[PDB]
């Protein structure tokens, strides 16, 4: 019996940069963060396309995309600097060379998965939140 | 050691949960009337053939409430059949719990069971000779 | 518009793809022609669609490993079980509702969960990580039904059981409303759901090749246009299924390719080969036994060599170090006199390291093998491979592969003419010519000769890489489709 999502959630804390942090879960699958210690420019957390089990012990977050397909990433938290974090987002070709670093400081971006791709990592970037909830992000086809 | 953000929770605890930066996990809740899972470590420690482990829990615990945890061992290349399951008690944990060196490597798998009300905080999980 | 209609089909079940966990210590050649004909022409910009006529709940994920993943695809189970508005997650554990007393054991390999201390489901995973497929156990231990869950993140069938013998599998729609159930013993039907026989031309099949074959027809029916081309990789279990439902018009190249059609079968093809138009073939020794055995039909047979071309070419000349790769086969032997003059060479040169390379042994069989190289060193490293993409990424820096086993490796050889990567052998292939992109020993003493050849110098090293270059683009470009289209031109004089 499985439940069905429209978004992707924060998962597991497994990997998320946790010197002065706490994490908070809610019911919603959102998540809480709290961390006053923390400079900017520091990767919050990383969302994979393909894992090992063995070394991950979770599931992929991102899903299979089309190379040279457009699409829409629409993220959705409340942050109090509304700028308080930012987005990355890196392709790595089949043998683990990044092809492309996007950066992102808004919420919804269009994005294209580059000829060469083979795997993707969207990361949040720290820039001096007070608070942050993270509910969820999405990526949407582009017709 | 294993750090308190490989320790994952059982998804049937109704509580609260958070994770203190690399000190500890804190779940504070209703655990149940006897002990059930609480939360698990997703990751394995692996005891080789010639180097016998001792292992620490730092935690601390808040409310009538108990718990325990079960200790599995698996040898390498096991998939699902264990060999041991070890019940460890708080007060067990008074004291290193000594895993033994065998024939082949092997590895655990542990739990933390729970029942009672409160707030346990589960910290580092450590592993010598 | 090119229709490809591949050979990916089971193991013990044709209709079914293998479900293996991710841990499995099996290698499997998924590369074949097809997906090298399918790459090239999407480099090309071929009008293509792809029907996929076995059941392939991970299809998704399986095309992406092999770089096809853009192709326009049709999957005729997808269609059976009524797949027409899917939505797509990737499957996270927590997105099952577990029975409230479930406990979760994490194991190196899978995650088990328990009720009441016994073993309750196991939920295994696939290469990429997603959840493959989650088994369900009775109190005595028993396997009691096996959900197989569609990459894109919901249960596509149930296998069940009876005392632990699978029993029938009910494949599912997207609201887990059963289909059709097919019964899994020797002769066994496949039983449609009546409250929908609508969806179906009958309520019963002899099998599920018959069922396939109504839906397939159907696919042929809504689609497909005259003078439309079909690629068609030769298997028994499909070639009269295909071949008596394709309109005459509609021209169908029949390939044979090495890993799926033994030479020792081109005998028994001539049925397959009167319903088919053109017949293409991967290498020039099968093309030579096609124009012997059938020379009525050697204006019909064509050669068109297959490249794995997800592989880098010349990348080795980037590192100071000569990687020699060195291919171990536990079930012919490992042959320590070969061993001694690979670790002679690299000891005698020290620019150079070696690659020890078993796919799918055993840690015994691996210990096994280090104890005998060292125990030679007294009186370098080992790579235990289980897919081809360990391979690919093992031989990006390798500047020689070597494979001095009485049968050579048939992937190791696709990879290094993929990669132009030079390749020592004890015996003839049709893939190495001596001293152009290889080097033949008339024993295995020669082999200090043979290394010297490719590592001393970047020379001689730097032609076998144009000679593969070479090659590969006499079969991957538009030097190809130059080459198709006179083809089926000719096919369409002869009607």
């Amino acid at each position: 019996i499985i439940t069905q999502r429209q978004s992707i959630h924060w998962g597991e804390v497994g990997g998320t940069y946790m010197y002065g942090t706490t994490v908070s879960y809610y019911p919603d699958k959102s998540v809480r963060l709290y961390n006053p210690l923390l400079p900017s420019g520091e990767i919050l957390k990383t969302w994979f396309s393909s894992v090992n089990y063995q070394a991950a012990r979770t599931q992929p977050q991102l899903p299979l995309l089309k190379r040279k397909q457009e699409y829409q990433l629409s993220l959705v938290f409340d942050c109090q600097p509304e700028n308080g974090v930012y987005t990355k987002i890196t392709f790595f070709d089949r043998y683990g060379d990044i092809l492309e670093k996007k950066v992102e400081k808004v919420k919804d971006f269009i994005f294209t998965y580059p000829e060469d791709s083979y795997t993707y990592r969207v990361s949040l970037l720290s820039a001096g939140f007070e608070s942050l909830t993270f509910y969820h992000f999405s990526i949407k086809e582009i017709r | 050691k294993l750090f308190p953000p490989t320790i994952q929770v059982n998804p049937n605890f109704t509580g609260a949960i958070s994770y203190q930066g690399l000190d500890y996990v804190s779940l504070e809740g209703e655990f149940g009337q006897d002990f059930a899972q609480l939360a698990y470590w997703a990751y394995n420690i692996m005891v080789q053939k010639t180097l016998p482990i001792e292992l620490w829990l730092e935690y601390e615990k808040e409310g009538n409430c108990d718990f325990r945890l079960v200790i599995r061992k698996m040898w390498s290349g096991s998939v699902d059949d264990f060999f041991e399951e070890v019940i460890v008690s708080e007060k067990d944990l008074e004291q290193a719990l000594f895993m033994d060196s065998r024939d082949g490597d092997y590895f655990l798998s542990i739990s933390v069971e729970a029942r009672g009300r409160g707030t346990i905080k589960l910290g580092n999980l450590h592993q010598r000779w | 518009m090119y229709y490809f209609i591949p050979a990916w089909y089971g193991s013990e079940r044709t209709w079914h793809a293998d479900i293996t966990p991710w841990y499995f210590s099996h290698f499997r050649l998924e590369f074949d022609d097809t997906f090298h004909q399918i790459r090239l022409f999407q480099e090309q910009d071929i009008d293509s669609r792809l029907l996929v006529l076995a059941y392939q709940p991970h299809l998704r994920y399986f095309l992406y490993r092999h770089g096809v993943l853009e192709m326009d695809t049709y999957s005729v189970f997808d269609v059976m079980q009524d797949f027409h508005n899917l939505h797509t997650q990737v499957l996270s554990i927590r997105d099952i509702e577990w029975d409230d007393d479930c406990e979760f054991i994490y194991s190196p390999f899978t995650i088990i969960v328990q009720k009441n201390g016994k073993k309750f489901a196991k939920v295994e995973h696939g290469v990429e990580g997603f959840i493959s497929d989650i088994q369900y156990f009775e109190p005595n231990g028993q396997i009691h039904m096996h959900h197989i869950v569609d990459d894109r993140g919901f249960v596509s069938s149930i296998i069940f059981f009876e005392d632990g013998q699978a029993a029938y599998q009910e494949y599912l729609n997207l609201k887990g409303e059963w289909q059709f159930r097919e019964r899994l013993k020797e002769g066994g039907q496949v039983e449609v759901n009546p409250i929908l026989g609508y969806r179906f031309k009958m309520l019963t099949y002899q099998n599920m090749g018959d069922l396939v074959a109504e839906f397939f027809e159907n696919y042929l029916q809504t689609y497909v246009k005259d003078q439309d081309i079909f690629m068609l990789p030769s298997h028994s279990h499909h070639d009269q299924l295909v071949l008596d439902r394709l309109p005459s018009t509609n021209p169908k190249l029949l390939s044979l390719f090495i890993g799926r059609n033994p030479q020792d079968t081109f005998r028994d093809l001539d049925v397959t080969f009167e319903k088919s138009d053109l017949i293409l073939v991967d290498r020039e020794d099968s093309l030579r036994l096609l124009q012997e055995l059938y020379p009525e039909r050697m204006h019909q047979c064509y050669h068109l060599s297959s490249f794995d071309t997800r592989l880098r070419l010349g990348r080795s000349q980037t590192k100071k170090e000569s990687i020699i790769y060195f291919q171990l086969d536990f079930e012919q032997g490992i042959d320590n006199q070969a061993l001694l003059q690979v670790l002679s060479f690299v000891a005698e040169n020290k620019d150079t390291e070696v690659i020890f390379g078993a796919f799918a042994a055993s840690q015994e069989q691996m210990n096994e093998v280090e104890g005998i190289v060292e125990s030679f060193i007294q009186e370098l490293q080992f790579v235990n491979l289980n897919d081809e993409l360990d391979l690919i990424k093992t031989l990006e820096f390798v500047r020689l592969i070597v494979d001095l086993n009485r049968h050579p490796h048939l992937y190791t050889q696709i990879a290094g003419i993929s990669a132009g990567i030079p390749q020592i052998n004890l015996v003839e292939t049709v893939y190495v010519e001596h001293l152009k992109n290889g080097y033949l020993l008339a024993d295995v003493t020669e082999f200090s000769k043979a290394a010297h050849y490719y590592t001393d110098r970047l020379k001689e090293w730097n032609e076998s890489l144009i000679y593969s270059i070479d090659k590969i683009k006499e079969h991957t470009g538009q030097q190809f489709l130059g080459k198709l289209e006179k083809w089926i031109e000719e096919v369409k004089n002869v009607k």
